[PDB]
């Protein structure tokens, strides 16, 4: 009894058409129209690019997205890519859900916040009181809301085609900061803890979500003019602090020539919002206190508690302005075949994230990460230094023992 | 006990292979 | 505050010797608002006692001639505390400091400073710096141990230096070196330009556990 | 990764996603058998692809009658024009060890390093990177080669492929080079090994431990061994057949963060 047969009996669930003898054709018409990506055409174009999986694995994920789209009410889907691992790889799909059908997690924070105010009552001993610590811990950077920022794109991950897909947990700004500060493999199991320095507040599923978001924020690129900002009428006075977080596909996209897409880096524009060093896509002020508390602290505000607003790159940025990795261009452009300029397609290679590739035949494009999910660095990944030891309470008169009078 | 020679080990391996059914 | 008012004695409840000085176990309220409860000798503190300061600071331990001595626990008003030996109102010997954010330092002490061998555990991360301490700065051969790994090598001014190796629990070691690299020129306000010495790891070989 | 079954090798090693274009695939298929006659090689192995910033180095090697003999390295920039490469020495590696980063893609490009200014070519860097990968993460299954008592090592014509149990074990895969740790092995360990089959160093004792991520693509009908010391390396094995081979598609940089990574 071989594991070749175990996948074979698992994948035949994909290959076999379901026994839908009694399911309405109108319901089948409403389902099988707009919920699917052209993974198969993408892999051929990435086969033109010199990357991508083989056919048989691509058609198996092409099957796996059918059962995924049939089980869940998916509005739009795209094959995000494949992140390899120690025991098994991860097959990742980037999707968008329908309105009003989201499985909202019903307030898991309501339980965690009610386990610290355990006041002890009815104990009368009014001597030897402990000096209470004035250390207010720095505020944890709040998670981004659904359909916004790094949490805008929902990701499902399956180990193999024919296996059930599993929902990735949403990503945390503390997770992204630590995921940048660490560098670990994936073990093929999402329940494996990330045992690293600094410690990751989550399992491998949270680290996979953080790595995918970091790849998406810096590799997902589109041809210039493919995507355009929506023309919202009436919001001309609210552009001071909030950037444009929405984009739409341009119906008038005639198309950039492949030779222009290769010779010029500026014809490729990113289509996913950048993740800040705070760990968000939109900056949050951790010092913004309540208005009822600000009215009494306006006379002793020091100049050491200001946090500079982390402003990242906006939407639709050319890849030529991405940071050069020690005079190395962050993106590699080449033709799919140098002997033919007419049916060259614009092979784009992410030097910042090895394994991330984007094609363009002139009109169609996709982004596709097949790697290990790790950021390229010219030097070593240096583990962080131990934090500096906090300075002890100074030995002033309140620690110097007052002398004994006669 | 003297360790068996490589010639003797190959002889035992050859005898056992011919004893395979 | 150690300049005694020789005429301002303050309140005292306890025994006295033949010369009128305070002797034996007694409780004294000093004029600075501080309180003491412990044994006395010739009008001076000796033996076990508790000195509670005005702002919330408090020492529990032994005293020798108006000076803290022996084993003692001082709980500072910021919520931090120290438990260990004392000598002439100074942190001395082996002792444990619990910091303001549950950080735990355990090791030797010398003149209110971290000295000798010491283990500093960061509460937020869980990493422990085990090694030699010189004037409260990371120095000498030391181990930064965190979870599944430990770096074994040298430190200098909280910036680890020189050759070293990382030992992981999976069965491997990574031999390399730390190079003190000075590329961060702070554009901050013009106050005491701090050379932010950034140590960079440069590995040379990877070995198994022998 | 034989040239005769290069198309099958590329289709099976495409599970790592780092395939090749049909332009480069058919150019490789034709050019390896051209290099095979032009230098009179017994067998030709496609080494893989070293990615660059402008062009990609396509590397392949040729072998003599002795399978353990030093092989001859050739490289290309468009899978058509193949140029030979010089062998590496100790001074060759010691110079090239100080260069870090990705390859530019131009063989005449030169890297400058300050020693306490040494000029180090990219073709100089390419040769050492190829030889460092060849000495470290080369894989051959057990029983693929047999060593005659006369000294030369030949391809075992009776090799039917590894079994299903042996394909899941790291000890059944051996380094495709001369033994190093086998000489340091004791006589008691030498008594249990076949001199004609176990004459190489096994991947079980590879330094560091856990450097191989062995995986079951299509359920161990294809056995995929991905190197963790060198990212982008994928070795495919099909049990009960003669299909085997390894391909490196990457930047040619060692993962010396591997203790940090595991």
């Amino acid at each position: 009894l071989l594991p070749t047969y175990e996948i074979a009996e698992k994948q035949k669930a994909l290959f076999l058409q379901g026994h839908l003898e009694g399911v309405d054709q109108e319901l089948e018409d409403e389902i099988a129209e707009n919920a699917l990506p052209n993974v198969m055409e993408s892999a051929f174009y990435f086969e033109q690019a010199g990357v991508g999986l083989g056919t048989d694995e691509t058609y198996r994920i092409f099957l796996a997205l059918k059962q995924l789209t049939d089980t869940h009410p998916i509005q739009r889907c795209r094959f995000w890519g494949k992140i390899l691992g120690l025991e098994m790889n991860y097959i990742v799909a980037e999707v968008e859900f329908r309105e009003g059908e989201d499985e909202e997690e019903v307030e898991e924070e309501d339980v965690a916040e009610e386990r610290d105010n355990g006041e002890s009552e009815a104990h009368e001993d009014e001597e030897d009181e402990l000096p209470k610590s004035f250390y207010k811990a720095p505020q944890a950077i709040p998670k981004e809301e659904s359909r916004t920022g790094a949490n805008k794109y929902v990701y499902f991950v399956c180990n193999e085609p024919g296996r059930p897909w599993v929902k990735l947990p949403p990503v945390i700004p503390a997770q992204i900061v630590i995921a940048r500060k660490i560098k670990k493999f994936f073990t093929g199991r999402l329940d494996a803890p990330i045992i690293s320095y600094p410690p990751f507040p989550g399992n491998e599923s949270n680290y996979l979500r953080a790595q995918i978001a970091r790849i998406s924020a810096g590799t997902h690129v589109s041809p210039l003019g493919f995507y355009q900002f929506g023309e919202e009428e009436g919001e001309e006075e609210e552009e001071a602090e909030g950037g444009r977080n929405s984009f739409e596909e341009n119906p008038d996209f005639e198309g950039i020539q492949v030779i222009d897409l290769v010779e010029s880096l500026s014809n490729w524009v990113h289509h996913v919002q950048h993740i800040l060093s705070q760990g968000r896509c939109n900056w949050f002020n951790s010092i913004q206190k309540n208005e009822e508390e600000e009215e009494e602290e306006d006379e002793e505000k020091d100049d050491s508690d200001y946090i500079e607003q982390e402003v990242g790159l906006p939407l639709l940025t050319p890849i030529s302005e991405d940071l050069e990795i020690q005079n190395i261009p962050p993106w590699t452009t080449r033709l799919s075949s140098n002997l033919i300029p007419q049916y060259a397609i614009a092979v784009l290679q992410s030097n910042l994230w090895p394994g991330a590739y984007a094609f363009s035949n002139g009109k169609k494009f996709e982004n596709f990460y097949i790697g290990w999910g790790h950021k390229y660095s010219p030097d070593n990944y240096t583990p962080p230094v131990p934090p500096p030891v906090y300075q002890e309470y100074p030995s002033g008169p309140e620690i110097t023992e007052m002398d004994d009078p006669s | 006990e003297v360790a068996p020679s490589m010639l003797e080990i190959t002889i035992q391996n050859a005898k056992a292979y011919l004893l395979k059914t | 505050l150690e300049e005694e008012g020789e005429n301002d004695i303050g309140e005292y409840e306890g025994g006295r010797n033949e010369a009128g000085e305070r002797h034996g176990r007694g409780r004294a309220r000093l004029p600075n608002g501080d309180t003491y409860e412990g044994s006395y000798e010739f009008g001076k503190r000796h033996g076990q006692g508790i000195y509670k300061f005005k702002n919330g600071a408090r020492y529990i331990g032994e005293y020798v001639r108006n000076k803290k001595h022996g084993q003692g626990t001082f709980i500072y008003p910021d919520g931090s505390r120290y438990e260990g030996e004392w000598a002439n109102d100074l942190r001395h010997g082996h002792g444990v400091y619990y910091y303001i954010n549950n950080d735990t330092y355990t090791g030797e002490w010398f003149a209110h400073q971290r000295h000798g061998q010491g283990t500093y555990l960061y509460a937020e991360t869980g990493s422990k710096y085990v090694g030699t301490w010189v004037n409260g700065q990371q120095e000498g051969t030391a181990e930064l141990i965190h979870l599944n790994h430990r770096y074994q090598g040298k430190f200098l001014n909280k910036n680890p230096v020189g050759p070293g190796k990382y030992v992981f629990d999976v069965g491997c070691e990574q031999h390399g070196e730390y190079r003190l690299t000075d590329m961060e020129r702070g554009e901050e306000e013009e106050e005491e330009e701090l050379v932010t010495v950034v140590p960079k790891w440069k590995a040379t070989q990877i070995t198994e556990l022998a | 990764m034989d040239a005769d079954s290069l198309l099958l090798s590329l289709e099976l090693a495409s599970g790592s996603g780092q395939g090749l274009s049909p332009d480069r695939r058919a150019s490789l298929l034709t050019s390896l058998m051209l290099v095979k006659r032009d230098y009179r090689y017994d067998r030709v192995l496609f080494w893989g692809r070293i990615l660059g910033l402008v062009a990609d180095y396509y590397i392949a090697q040729g072998l003599s009658e002795d399978q353990l003999a030093p092989r001859k390295t050739l490289y290309s920039l468009n899978c058509t024009e193949w140029s030979l490469l010089p062998p590496a020495t100790e001074e060759m590696v010691a110079q090239s060890s100080v260069v870090k980063g990705r390859f530019m893609g131009d063989p005449s490009y030169e890297y400058e390093h300050t020693e306490l200014v040494v000029q180090i070519k990219e073709e100089t860097r390419l040769v050492s990177v190829i030889d460092q990968i060849d000495k470290a993460v080369a894989i051959i299954p057990r029983g693929a080669l047999f060593k005659t008592p006369f000294g030369p090592t030949h391809v075992n014509r009776t090799f039917e492929g590894l079994s299903l149990s042996e394909a899941k074990k790291l000890s059944s895969y051996f380094h495709f080079r001369e033994p190093v740790e086998l000489k340091n092995k004791t006589l008691l360990e030498k008594a249990d090994l076949d001199p004609s089959l176990d004459f190489m160093d096994s991947l079980e004792h590879d330094i560091p431990k856990g450097s191989w991520s062995i995986q079951m693509e299509r359920g161990n009908a294809l056995v995929v061994l991905r190197s963790l010391l060198w990212p982008g390396l994928t070795f495919y094995h099909a049990p009960r057949t003669k299909n085997y081979g390894y391909v490196y598609v990457g930047t040619g940089e060692k993962n010396m963060d591997l203790p940090f990574m595991l």
